[PDB]
RNA sequence: GCGGGGUGGAGCAGCCUGGUAGCUCGUCGGGCUCAUAACCCGAAGGUCGUCGGUUCAAAUCCGGCCCCCGCAACCA
RNA sequence: UCCCCCGUGCCCAUAGCGGCGUGGAACCACCCGUUCCCAUUCCGAACACGGAAGUGAAACGCGCCAGCGCCGAUGGUACUGGGCGGGCGACCGCCUGGGAGAGUAGGUCGGUGCGGGGGA
RNA sequence: CGCCUCCUAAAAGGUAACGGAGGCGCCCAAAGGUCCCCUCAGGCGGGACGGAAAUCCGCCGGAGAGCGCAAGGGUAGAAGG
RNA sequence: CUGACUGGGGCCUGUAGAGCACUGAUAGGGCUAGGGGGCCCACCAGCCUACCAAACCCUGUCAAACUCCGAAGGGUCCCAG
């Protein structure tokens, strides 16, 4: 018996594999808000960003494009350069639209 | 739903609007008016909040009105009707009760007639 | 073991032993000879239930208290065979495909 | 199609060219449909409207 | 005595086209079918009427993922 | 007499009647059985005249249990007419019975009451029968 | 809420017809009303208005105990 | 958030005593006010009136909120009903404004009721919520005899974070709720 | 086999185009007459042969079954 | 490499329903507000923002119980590719290779890959 | 008498009979494209007019609903709203 | 040298059989809305049913257009004779 969340998330991650890119995940909490980059064709992680690792500070919104830029400079010494926002449950707006702009930003490509 | 519980009728003289209660008729009218030290030939669209909360205030606590009342009259009837007695046979068939002729007539115990 | 004989068959009716046995849960060395049962109070038409069986020590019961066990249930009658072909039957209705189902 | 159902051709406004046959319901859509549609002529889209067929 | 029956449609042809472990090309068709029976895998996609076909060239397989039904997969080679 | 209520389709093909009976092979409600010897399709006219021999026997009292059903149309072409124009007219029901069946049952009469009951309704069917009473093997099923 | 489709919520204050005033929230500052919890009848404990008879009947006759014994 | 009446009343005297009653080991084990939706199921105005704003104007001024249309899920002879048609309205009041109604209604509306002999103690969910009926609308202050054309109820269903009737009786009573028996 | 019907007590509409049962007669009540017929003024009564189905809803569309009308049943 | 949590997949109910128990340091959650971004066919319920007093009550995570759900042998059997016999038939047997379904015994209140946060 | 769906059809495809059963000869200007939300039928309980069924509240409910129309396949991790 | 046929290997399938989880059918019993019937009432309910019986549960079964299951086989690609 699923829920709003759960179909809202499923639905638009499977759009999103579908397409095959490595895709750019975004949990995003309370408190904190993380980020991934995954290889669904192997199942695994190849670069990783959050708030939590990063020990940033106040305003959630600023702290995303933060860890946005975070991500994306780990992510192109890597070789990555191309990938796909899985905006999860989430709304692309404030926190998470700002996470990814951080991401474009730091020249990651989508 | 002024007083008591019905909105009693403006623009018409403060003695009559009260007869449109259940419960009162002239003769409690010209009571409270004077019990109350009002005006009769007033209009109810001329009354003092202070007239109004004080005839209020007595007529409810003076006599049972509207829904009490209409209670107690079935209340009357339902027990007239249980014990089995001739005043509730007549409540049973809906007929007369107070010993009018049947062969004719009767048309407001009975309803509108029913040819044969 | 249904001891006792019903009233219903003092009447001429039949005891229907649903359940010639029941399934319990139960120690190896604690195995009964059988279980036995008063249908006596039995009328046409009563019936028992695993509920009202009762039970030696250390056995438990493995089905549904509700299980119906016995019933005693009226005779075969030769009164019942003109009233029963006198009855006439309509034709079977069919069950429709398509605009019709 | 049918009698209510009519059968139809779009006229690019600009270069006045039919482009498109198509269909519409007459009686739900008394108006004539106005589509933009691209235009081989034109090699641009433009608004095309419903004239008769 | 006549009756109302008589009629039936030609036939479809359906049905599994490519099976595992043969190679395709790009455009096989691979699953003729009505609704998802199988569902486009890894390059395979599907046409307005259920139509499975290969994406790329390559070998054809099959994967039965339980309550997520059966999938068709191309293996590029 | 037994005939279904309703039915989802009116025709039945004819089908097979190969091997021995599918369940219904054991002993289940009575205390004597009869069962099929051979199999046929058993009309609806035959187990009520069957099912009528047996309360005729045991007059009052006693149980009959019928664990066949006619649920199977039985078709047949109008008198003279030639092959073709559809399928026939349903005319009957049967009931499909393959060797092994237990087909009645009695209950809640005497031994040589069974016995006869189930021998002479034997008579009103098409078939060689066999009579039966409840043994372990039919508890243990 | 959404803008201008709302009816805007203020201070108020419903007098009652026992004198009692009720300081609430509402789209009218002032109303008067001609009951409250705090002199209806069901509310004021069992305040029997005007019927606190008690039956009378059937016993009630006692009109008299002057007949022969 | 405006302090009112009834919503200081929760947390003062009806909170501490349903802690005593019951014995929670938790502060949100107690029960609290979920949501009152206030529900107009009219149908009234089917066919006949496509005009029913007054009904919505009245219920914004009783609730301080706009009410929103419901319509019929499927259509239906009988009630001369095609499917899609507008037949009620319902708000649904959280928070302070869910308070504010329920303060006016215990302490002016519920009164106001002709021959009111407390409200229906049995009307109880059983999942621990509690649902009324009013057959005026004239029974809330906002509403005078001038601005009506036309009577009309409601329905009023008060939800509770309770688990069970008991835990729901008892809250409701306490903020003010009378029961006849 | 092919076509057509079954609706107040009688005889016919309504069906094709789904929602909305109508006309004459008869019937009951009352007028006029000594009374009666005629005549005048009022009123009642059909869940549409059934069983199923389509639809929001069936006298109405569709199917099964009963019954009645008409035509056909040839070369052999 | 071991333990706990937050993510994300895989296997696709041995992973589920119900019952009980346990966890808030950290993480998550509910939570505190609705100024601002954004939002409600009405509702800050949801979506969203700014926060960090509280609580692990709901949720979620981790355990335990086989009442239900789910998995399920071995054995026998039905059926059968192929080879043969029998009956006037409906039908019935044999050899060889394959071999169910139901049921029985029994199993199950998950397993595992990658990345992070914390601990030893 | 052409076309569609199911069965007959003997677990690939195909397969006949005046074999068993139903449909089509339209439709939709949104009933189409995309983006973003939303999740049914039914059951028990509660609620003025309100009824078996109008609208509201709660709990249970893997899909038995819905998808314009026959049937089948499909389908809520949407193709449904 | 690719052929019929054959050895191994993968993939597709819904028949034989069987099953009742869906759609229907179904005998008996249990439980139980609905009527029918009787004592009982008009004042609104009772109560008993050797009556017809819904949904549900149990025992036992039926189906070309039912399938929770499901073979032997069969089709096809690869390597090999
Ligand atoms: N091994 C086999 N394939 N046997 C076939 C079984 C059928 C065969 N006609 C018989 O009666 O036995
Ligand atoms: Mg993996
Ligand atoms: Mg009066
Ligand atoms: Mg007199
Ligand atoms: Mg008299
Ligand atoms: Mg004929
Ligand atoms: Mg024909
Ligand atoms: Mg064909
Ligand atoms: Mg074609
Ligand atoms: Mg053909
Ligand atoms: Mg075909
Ligand atoms: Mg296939
Ligand atoms: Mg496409
Ligand atoms: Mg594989
Ligand atoms: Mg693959
Ligand atoms: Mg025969
Ligand atoms: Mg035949
Ligand atoms: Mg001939
Ligand atoms: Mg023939
Ligand atoms: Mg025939
Ligand atoms: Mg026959
Ligand atoms: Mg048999
Ligand atoms: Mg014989
Ligand atoms: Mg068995
Ligand atoms: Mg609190
Ligand atoms: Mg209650
Ligand atoms: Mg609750
Ligand atoms: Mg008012
Ligand atoms: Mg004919
Ligand atoms: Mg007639
Ligand atoms: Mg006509
Ligand atoms: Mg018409
Ligand atoms: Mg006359
Ligand atoms: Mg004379
Ligand atoms: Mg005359
Ligand atoms: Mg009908
Ligand atoms: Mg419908
Ligand atoms: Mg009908
Ligand atoms: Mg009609
Ligand atoms: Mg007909
Ligand atoms: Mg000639
Ligand atoms: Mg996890
Ligand atoms: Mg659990
Ligand atoms: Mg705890
Ligand atoms: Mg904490
Ligand atoms: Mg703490
Ligand atoms: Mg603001
Ligand atoms: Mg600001
Ligand atoms: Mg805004
Ligand atoms: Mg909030
Ligand atoms: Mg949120
Ligand atoms: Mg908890
Ligand atoms: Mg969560
Ligand atoms: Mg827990
Ligand atoms: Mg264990
Ligand atoms: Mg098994
Ligand atoms: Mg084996
Ligand atoms: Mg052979
Ligand atoms: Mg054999
Ligand atoms: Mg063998
Ligand atoms: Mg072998
Ligand atoms: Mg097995
Ligand atoms: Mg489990
Ligand atoms: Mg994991
Ligand atoms: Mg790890
Ligand atoms: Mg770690
Ligand atoms: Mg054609
Ligand atoms: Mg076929
Ligand atoms: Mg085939
Ligand atoms: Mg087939
Ligand atoms: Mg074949
Ligand atoms: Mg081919
Ligand atoms: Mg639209
Ligand atoms: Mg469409
Ligand atoms: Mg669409
Ligand atoms: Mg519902
Ligand atoms: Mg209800
Ligand atoms: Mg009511
Ligand atoms: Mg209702
Ligand atoms: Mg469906
Ligand atoms: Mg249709
Ligand atoms: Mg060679
Ligand atoms: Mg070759
Ligand atoms: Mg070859
Ligand atoms: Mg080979
Ligand atoms: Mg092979
Ligand atoms: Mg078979
Ligand atoms: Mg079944
Ligand atoms: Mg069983
Ligand atoms: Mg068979
Ligand atoms: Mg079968
Ligand atoms: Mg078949
Ligand atoms: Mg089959
Ligand atoms: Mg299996
Ligand atoms: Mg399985
Ligand atoms: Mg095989
Ligand atoms: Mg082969
Ligand atoms: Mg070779
Ligand atoms: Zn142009
Ligand atoms: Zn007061």
């Amino acid at each position: 018996r699923l829920t709003a969340y759960e179909r809202r998330k499923f639905r638009v991650r499977n759009r999103i594999k579908r397409t095959g890119r490595l895709r750019l995940s975004v949990f995003r909490s309370l408190k904190h808000i993380y980020a991934q980059i995954i290889d669904d064709e192997k199942g695994v992680t190849l670069v990783s960003a959050s708030s939590l690792a990063l020990k940033l500070k106040g305003n959630k919104t600023e702290v995303a494009r933060q860890v946005g830029r975070a991500l994306a400079e780990k992510a192109l010494a890597l070789g990555i350069k191309q990938v796909a926002f899985d905006r999860g449950p989430y709304k692309y707006h404030g926190r998470v639209k700002a996470l990814a702009e951080g991401a474009r930003e730091g020249g990651l490509e989508f | 739903a002024r007083i008591a519980g019905v909105e009693i009728p403006r623009n018409k003289r403060v003695d009559v609007a009260l007869t449109y209660i259940y419960g009162i008729g002239k003769a409690r009218a010209k009571e409270a008016l004077e019990k109350t030290g009002i005006n009769p030939a007033t209009r109810v669209k001329d009354l003092t909040e202070a007239e109004v909360v004080r005839l209020r205030e007595y007529v409810e606590n003076t006599w049972k009105l509207e829904g009490e009342l209409r209670a107690e009259v079935a209340a009357n009837i339902k027990r007239l009707m249980d014990i089995g007695c001739y005043r509730g046979l007549r409540h049973r068939r809906g007929l007369p009760v107070r010993g009018q002729r049947t062969r004719t007539n009767a048309r407001t115990r009975k309803g509108p007639r029913k040819t044969v | 073991r249904f001891v006792g004989t019903p009233a219903g068959v003092r009447a001429g009716g039949v005891l229907q032993e649903i359940h010639r046995d029941i399934l319990v849960k139960v120690s190896p060395r604690n195995i009964p000879e059988f279980i036995e049962v008063d249908v006596s109070g039995l009328e046409i038409g009563d019936s028992l239930h695993a509920s009202d069986l009762k039970l030696p020590p250390g056995v438990e019961l493995a089905v549904s208290p509700e299980e119906t066990i016995a019933a005693v249930v009226p005779p075969e009658d030769v009164e019942k065979l003109a009233e029963e072909a006198a009855a006439e039957v309509a034709e079977p209705e069919v069950i429709k495909k398509g605009k019709e189902e | 199609a049918s009698e209510v159902r009519i059968k139809l051709l779009l006229e690019c406004t600009e270069c006045k060219r039919r482009n498109y046959a198509t269909e519409k319901n007459k009686r739900n859509t008394p108006n004539k449909l106005e589509l933009r549609k691209y235009c081989p002529w034109c090699r641009k889209h433009t608004v095309h409207r419903e004239v008769k067929i | 005595g006549s009756t109302r029956n008589g009629r039936d449609s030609q036939a479809k042809r359906l049905g599994v086209k490519r099976y595992e472990g043969q190679v395709v090309r790009a455009g096989n068709i691979l699953v003729r079918q009505r609704g998802t029976r199988f569902k486009p895998g890894k390059n395979v996609g599907m046409g307005r009427d259920f139509t499975l076909f290969a994406l790329v060239d390559g070998v054809v397989e099959f994967q039965d993922r339980g309550r997520l039904g059966r999938y068709v997969h191309v293996r590029p080679l | 007499m037994l005939m279904p209520r309703r039915m989802k389709y009116r025709k039945q093909q004819r089908g097979r009647l190969k091997g021995a009976t599918k369940g219904g092979d054991y002993v289940a409600f009575g205390d004597y059985g009869l069962v099929a010897l051979e199999p046929a399709w058993i009309t609806a006219q035959q187990i009520e005249a069957a099912r009528v021999a047996m309360v005729r026997h045991f007059r009052r009292g006693g149980k009959i249990f019928i664990r066949i059903f006619p649920d199977k149309p039985y078709t047949k072409k109008p008198l003279e007419v030639r092959m073709g124009k559809g399928k026939g007219n349903v005319e009957g029901y049967v009931a499909v019975v393959k060797p092994g069946r237990v087909m009645f049952e009695v209950a809640g009469v005497t031994e040589e009451q069974a016995m006869e009951a189930l021998r002479i309704a034997g008579h009103k069917l098409p078939i060689k029968t066999k009579i039966v009473r409840r043994d372990a093997y039919d508890e243990a099923q | 809420m959404k803008e201008g489709i709302h009816p805007k919520l203020v201070p108020a204050r419903i007098i009652c017809g026992c004198g009692n005033v009720i300081e609430t929230y509402s789209t009218k500052p002032e109303i008067y009303v001609e009951v409250c919890s705090k002199c209806h009848p069901f509310y004021t404990g069992q305040q029997r208005f005007v019927d606190t008879e008690g039956r009378v009947e059937r016993f009630q006759r006692r009109y008299g105990d002057s007949y022969r014994k | 958030p405006l302090d009112v009446a009834l919503k200081r009343k929760y947390y003062e005297e009806v909170r501490p005593e349903l802690i005593r009653r019951f014995g929670y080991q938790n502060v949100w084990e107690v029960p609290r006010l979920e949501k009152v939706v206030i529900n107009q199921g009219l149908g009234e105005a089917k066919e006949d009136a496509r005009i029913l704003e007054k009904a919505a104007q009245e219920l914004a001024l009783i609730t301080g909120q706009k009410p929103a249309v419901t319509r019929a899920k499927k259509s239906i002879s009988n009630f001369k009903l095609r499917k899609g048609m507008p037949i009620g309205l319902r708000v649904t009041l959280r928070r302070d404004r869910m308070w504010i109604f329920l303060e006016k209604l215990l302490n002016v509306a519920l009164p106001r009721i002709r021959d009111f002999r407390g409200l229906n103690p049995n009307s109880f969910d059983g999942r621990g919520n509690y649902n009324l009926g009013l057959r005026e609308q004239l029974i809330f202050p906002e509403i005078t005899y001038d601005m009506v054309d036309a009577l009309r109820g409601m329905d009023i269903a008060v939800v509770t974070t309770a688990e069970t009737d008991e835990e729901a009786r008892a809250l409701l009573e306490l903020l003010g709720f009378p029961f006849r028996k």
